[PDB]
């Protein structure tokens, strides 16, 4: 025994290894603290090489380094600040403010590591949001307490949804929600501050309904890493210790899975499938296992999912895949077809979406739309050569029904003004059912099939088709 | 006469058009068998690189 | 009182005794342990941690033995003791943990007290081999009509349950467990299969909602739900099927009849591929573990239809593989199908067509098949392949000006197709099975209008067992279709269809 | 008195040191005392340093390093003779067939050298097979390698268990069905229906010997199988002089196998992770195989092609060896023929001109030929209408519907399963039937007296039988 000190001895990347002196033995995921120029960089202490020397992940960049430097110990995960204090503050991974209202006022710290409530423990119930956005409402309503995930792949306008999607859902519901952005752009970032400033959500003066944890992609491969890690334990303060639902929403958790590859490349594990990490699987199911509704608050996460190349069967989208309750998938088709959502009905699919849970009615009426489209799609090849007077007659007027279907899904999007200039149309579930009910019925199949084109339920096809008219 | 000769022809036609299909069926065939062994080797030689540090 | 549990908590707790091999830990990165010491150590004996955790000696080495830690890797650290519990990985194997939400160890993670066991058994136990085993001849109905009929599902056997990602691939494997119901509520050992789930990598909320189902049907009292979820770790996912295979074989000993659903061992590969990379073992093919053949292979080649010798006992199962964009020719599935005898391939195509179950006839098979056919169900059903066979031939033509003989294919098939839709979560009993193939095999559901398919099977049955319950009550008992049966049906269906 | 402690269990590859100046050679057989019985650990490198890595045949489970080991000195050694007929022995040499100890007088080693080109025979002969398809148009050859290919659902093991019998009728040979990695439940099938075929009767005399490979048995002990498989099949032929013909069930998992042995002995895999001694472990395998002065070994293989590809290495390597293709087809057994061999794919290496005799080549041209027109002309005779199509092409239908009827055999072994009395026509009345059938000599009787005969001779009876 000596004082906790640590001698670097090699800096060789993010990984610095660090020589601590006999009979002290730091602990596998405590969290070191080396004071240094620019802060105090966190080392996250990952794998004990005997002899006390560790190997531990930089959490900050790392250079001007000088081996021997004395690392202090600070034990354990590295520690947050929590409390509502934290609400409305942007809260860098180490933790530190970059909101740069000053100190965070701490009442309590947590470790940003912890362990998933036992199955005995979580208590799951199936309830139900209402999104108001048709496509979502009626194709894979989303649910309290789930593990939503807004999978899509490269510019499906994924910002955009996700700006509708806090301006309706996160609005609407109270207790908390936690906005927290893994490893994303800063243009991104700048967008997403200032619009929840101007939403009022980040309301600079008054309590906000959101924190807000930016880890950017400029930050280090590990800091990258764990940044996912500190926002869940924000979460779990609100789920546990405030008893609220929590309506967290993440953004990109691709780049988590991508993090954690490289890390895993850096820690010198043989490289796994695709390049991933072999820790992928258990790594993407801590992170989901911990996110949960337990008999206190109902954690509802909301995931944005990168896709790469637009291939879910690449192995990190498809690990995700299984993680998540309610899938929404956007797919770069729909968008060129200029469907916004741009949800793509066929894939999209949540576990509730049945006659026992949202109703027979509900579901009958979605049927009827699944079956429609899905004949069109398989028709489409046919279509193609033949052309449209080969196939039956019930075929016909089924591929007519399914064009109007088709454009009855594009219900612009209230964020969309800024973007374009379309005003969103905000349609309540029980009346998206009614509007889509009612064009499968036929009872609006004397309307043009563009008039079901960017507009909202079946009372405003009616207007526009009055529109189109005039 | 001649609508006959056209539907005939039409059903020539198509008979023709399911060989010339055929054919690219196994030609694209051989391409995908050899295609594949290549993935298969390709991403070995990738696991093997990095066993081999 | 809160008070006395706990005291009879701390009054259970006193002394011990020499403990045997300690180890210290080298070092610790990745959840792989390298321990100096523990000189004796079995392979894959299961080692006690200072920490509590448990592990297992994949690698025994020349001079360290490579546990690795069933634990997480933060609650165990350099220098550790590692006492040597000195029992290779064994669980509670008996009858208690019917109704018992377990999870590897065999800690009910549901917290239905202490295991009743009557032995604890090793999880590396050597299936039965050549003679001791008797050929197929008992089916498993699983009360799903396409199943039952289309891939006969008999004792003993397996086959897969290979389909498109989260096609509700459980949903089609639930339904069979609620079936399983019916059977047990009777007293003969014959109809008794005591179902194991084994849940491999599986979310809690997905276990919750297993849970739940299974209670809401009932069937926990034949159920027990080994389960691994997502969060526990890659020993415990790479030995929950090892560990839930020994819990049939119990049964199978006893001579019993069971049914053992390994769910997905896709994620068991995954595990293992984990544990192998990371204990620096050789890779091999799509970045899976060398040996992942041997591993998949061992687990498959346990369920057994033993011989009389062995007094005929059984462990069918039913393995689940979740197929990555549909890739039969992925190298996990790929040996897979190798294994098993049969498949049967749900299809992602059909599920959004409606068919649910979304079972793809085609691309399913039984190498076992019809041997385990209900003889009845047999009679009424040679005709149903060949017409389906036909259907899928015809289906393309389904684009005007069509023959006679192809359009009435097409009738015969659409009804069909509509007919062999089911909502699950509902089994359908085989003596509700036999009147409504019969009906089809007769054609006279080709008159009845495609949308009236739905309503007309419920009314066939609510009709039959108005009509004629005795019939059923025969076909039920007897199981085998006699002539007069088969013209009484015809009768009736003949009648039913003129209401 | 060579002895060692297990000094490392990695893995079921296990590292064993010896005592000095009493270290095996590579090759050697380990046997390690357990309360498994043994574990058989075949040493298949030396590390130095009075250590050597080994392969295990058993599974490794609960081993303790420490544990005392004994040297065998050589290969494992399998008990051979006439007596080892109608035992299922396992890996080890030991029974499985659980009818006691196998009595035997000598047990010889599992590896062994494939015979010297001294002792090749100069040009392969054909190996008489009571299939008449067979014998036409693609005969068997003794020595050869003929590779079965399409699986069950063709009545392959009614197939296999045709030529056990026609073997032991066309010299008095023996078999031995060798099962590489065959699932445990085919096996028991297997068992079950060999007995009641009494190609095995243990009660009786047993003509084929089992030796069946589990899956469950470990990737070591699944490589070699085949090895002792062939070291029996040696035996007949070198040592009884007998015939003998050897088959082996996937030769897929004959590779797979090996190349799981490579990956486990950390020898880096080639190319579609095939082992890097992909030719030799083959080389070994089907060159021992051959025709001696001795006796002949003929060997049936089945080929599991890996996810219908020919262009994969491990059937490119199978293909090299195959000397004779014999093609089962479902399509054909959907014409009720059984023969399910399908004519136009089933092709021999040794259907050679030469070597079958020119007339014998001849005959056989004509047939295909036949065949081939007829398969052609069914195309257009099912669409354009039989009578719209020429005299000289119903001639040539008329003809080829009897042909095909003609392949049709009753088997002997099927003799008790189908009820019909069994057929094996002798090859110099093969070669005679077509002969007739071609001048059309018979070309008057109908199409269904041909149906489920045997030779010519026979299907004057059934013209007969066809009228009364």
């Amino acid at each position: 025994s000596t004082p906790i000190t640590g001698k670097v001895t090699a800096v060789i990347g993010a990984i610095v290894d660090v020589h601590f002196e006999q009979s002290e033995l730091p602990a596998i995921l405590n969290a070191l603290e080396i004071k240094t120029p620019q802060g105090k960089l966190v080392l996250e202490v990952a794998q004990h090489l005997g002899e006390n020397t560790v190997r531990t992940i930089a959490m900050d960049g790392t250079e001007g380094l000088v081996r021997g430097e004395k690392v202090l110990d600070t034990g354990g995960p590295i520690s947050v600040p929590v409390g509502r204090e934290t609400l409305g503050r942007i809260i860098n991974v180490i933790g530190e403010p970059i909101d740069e209202r000053g100190p965070i006022k701490s009442k309590l710290r947590k470790p940003i590591h912890a362990d998933p409530p036992s199955f005995a423990e979580q208590s799951t119930s199936a309830e139900i949001l209402e999104t108001g956005i048709k496509v979502v409402d009626l194709l894979a309503p989303y649910a309290r307490g789930g593990k939503i995930g807004l999978f899509g792949g490269a510019g499906v306008g994924k910002t955009v949804f996700i700006q509708e999607l806090i301006n309706n859902i996160a609005k609407a519901h109270g207790g908390f929600s936690v906005f927290t952005g893994v490893g994303e752009r800063t243009r991104e970032g700048n967008d997403l501050y200032r619009e929840m400033k101007e939403t009022g959500v980040i309301n600079l003066e008054g309590e906000s309904k959101v924190a807000l944890v930016f880890g950017q992609m400029n930050e280090p491969p590990g800091a990258r890493a764990r940044v996912a890690l500190t926002g869940l334990t924000i979460a779990e303060y609100f789920r546990d210790e405030e008893g609220q639902d929590v309506l967290l929403f993440i953004d990109n958790i691709f780049r988590f899975t991508q993090a954690g590859s490289e890390v895993s490349a850096l820690l010198g594990r043989i490289p796994s499938a695709v390049g991933y990490q072999p820790t992928l699987a258990t790594d993407m199911g801590l992170l989901q296992e911990r996110i949960t509704t337990t008999k206190k608050g109902s954690v509802t996460s909301v995931q944005a999912v990168y896709v790469p190349a637009d291939d879910l069967t690449d192995p990190a989208p498809a690990t995700t895949f299984a993680h998540l309750d309610a899938t929404t998938v956007l797919s770069r088709g729909i968008s060129e077809l200029g469907i916004y959502p741009a949800v793509d009905p066929l894939d999209s699919k949540s576990r509730l979406l049945d006659a026992a849970v949202v109703g027979q009615e509900h579901y009958d009426v979605a049927s009827k739309v699944q079956e429609t489209l899905q004949t069109y799609k398989s028709l489409q090849d046919i279509i193609a050569i033949l052309g449209m007077d080969e196939l039956s007659e019930q075929d016909k007027l089924t591929v007519e029904r399914a064009r109007k279907i088709q454009r009855f899904l594009s219900q612009p999007f209230a964020v969309a003004e800024v973007f374009t200039g379309i005003p969103g149309k905000l349609v309540r579930l029980k009346d998206t059912v009614a509007s889509f009910k009612a064009v499968l019925e036929g009872k609006y199949d004397n309307i043009p099939e563009h008039a079901f084109y960017m507009v909202g339920g079946i009372e405003d096809v009616v207007a526009k088709a009055e529109k189109l008219a005039a | 006469q001649g609508y006959a000769a056209e539907i005939s022809a039409r059903r020539n036609a198509m008979d023709n058009a399911s060989k010339n299909a055929g054919d690219m069926i196994n030609r694209y065939s051989i391409l995908y068998n050899r295609t594949r062994q290549a993935v298969i080797t390709n991403e070995l030689v990738d696991i093997i690189t990095g066993a081999s540090s | 009182e809160v008070s006395s549990i706990l005291e009879e908590r701390i009054k259970g707790v006193s002394d011990e005794a020499n403990l045997n091999e300690t180890g210290r830990v080298l070092a610790v990165g990745d959840g792989i342990a390298r321990v100096f010491g523990l000189n004796n150590i079995q392979a894959e004996e299961l080692v006690e941690f200072s920490s509590g955790v448990k592990g297992m000696a994949l690698n025994l080495e020349p001079g360290q033995v490579g546990i690795v830690l069933f634990g997480s890797d933060r609650l165990v650290k350099e220098g550790e003791l590692v006492k040597r519990t000195g029992n290779i990985v064994d669980v509670p194997v008996g009858p208690g943990l019917l109704g018992r939400v377990v999870d590897a160890l065999g800690n009910p993670i549901d917290g239905k007290g202490p295991i009743d066991a009557a032995g604890r058994s090793r999880a590396q136990v050597k299936a039965p081999g050549i003679l001791p085993r008797r050929s197929v001849h008992e089916p498993v109905q699983t009360g799903l009509k396409a199943v039952d009929a289309l891939v006969p599902i008999g004792r003993g056997q397996r086959e897969l349950i290979i389909g498109d990602r989260q096609t509700g691939k459980t949903a089609v494997a639930l339904d069979t467990i609620l079936n399983q119901k019916r059977w047990n509520n009777g007293s003969d050992e014959s109809k008794k299969l005591y179902c194991v789930y084994v849940a491999v990598g599986q979310k809690r909320s997905t276990v919750a909602q297993l849970v739940q189902t299974l209670e809401q049907h009932d069937a926990m009292k034949y159920s027990i739900i080994v389960a691994a979820t997502a969060s526990e770790a890659a020993p415990l996912q790479y030995l929950a099927p090892f560990t839930a295979a020994s819990i049939g074989e119990w049964f199978r000993d006893n001579g019993k009849h069971a049914l053992i659903v390994y769910d997905d061992l896709s994620k068991q590969a995954v595990a293992y591929r984990q544990l192998s990379l990371l204990l620096r073992r050789p890779p091999g093919r799509e970045a899976y573990p060398g040996d992942v053949f041997y591993l998949h292979s061992r687990l498959l080649e346990r369920a057994a239809k033993l011989s009389e010798k062995e007094g005929s006992g059984s462990l069918t199962a039913l393995p689940v593989i979740e197929t990555q964009g549909g890739d039969v020719s992925a190298y996990i599935p790929t040996n897979v199908i190798s294994i098993t005898d049969g498949q049967i391939f749900l299809e992602a195509e059909l599920f959004y067509k409606g068919i649910r179950p979304a079972i793809n006839v085609g691309l399913s098979v039984s190498r076992v098949g019809s041997a385990a056919q209900v003889k009845a169900l047999k009679q009424v059903a040679g005709s149903l392949k060949l017409f389906l066979a036909q259907y899928r031939e015809v289906a393309a033509f389904a684009q005007s000006d069509l023959d006679a003989s192809t359009k009435q294919t097409l009738v015969r098939g659409e009804r069909l197709t509509q007919l062999l839709k089911q909502n699950q979560y509902s089994p359908l009993a085989t003596e509700e099975q036999v009147p409504l193939i019969y009906a089809g095999v007769n054609g006279h559901l080709d008159g009845i209008e495609l949308s009236r398919i739905g309503e007309f099977e419920s009314s066939f049955l609510s009709y039959l067992k108005s009509n004629h319950n005795e019939l059923l009550t025969e076909i039920r008992e007897k199981g085998e279709l006699s002539k007069e049966l088969l013209a009484s049906l015809k009768s009736a269906t003949e009648s039913f269809v003129a209401t």
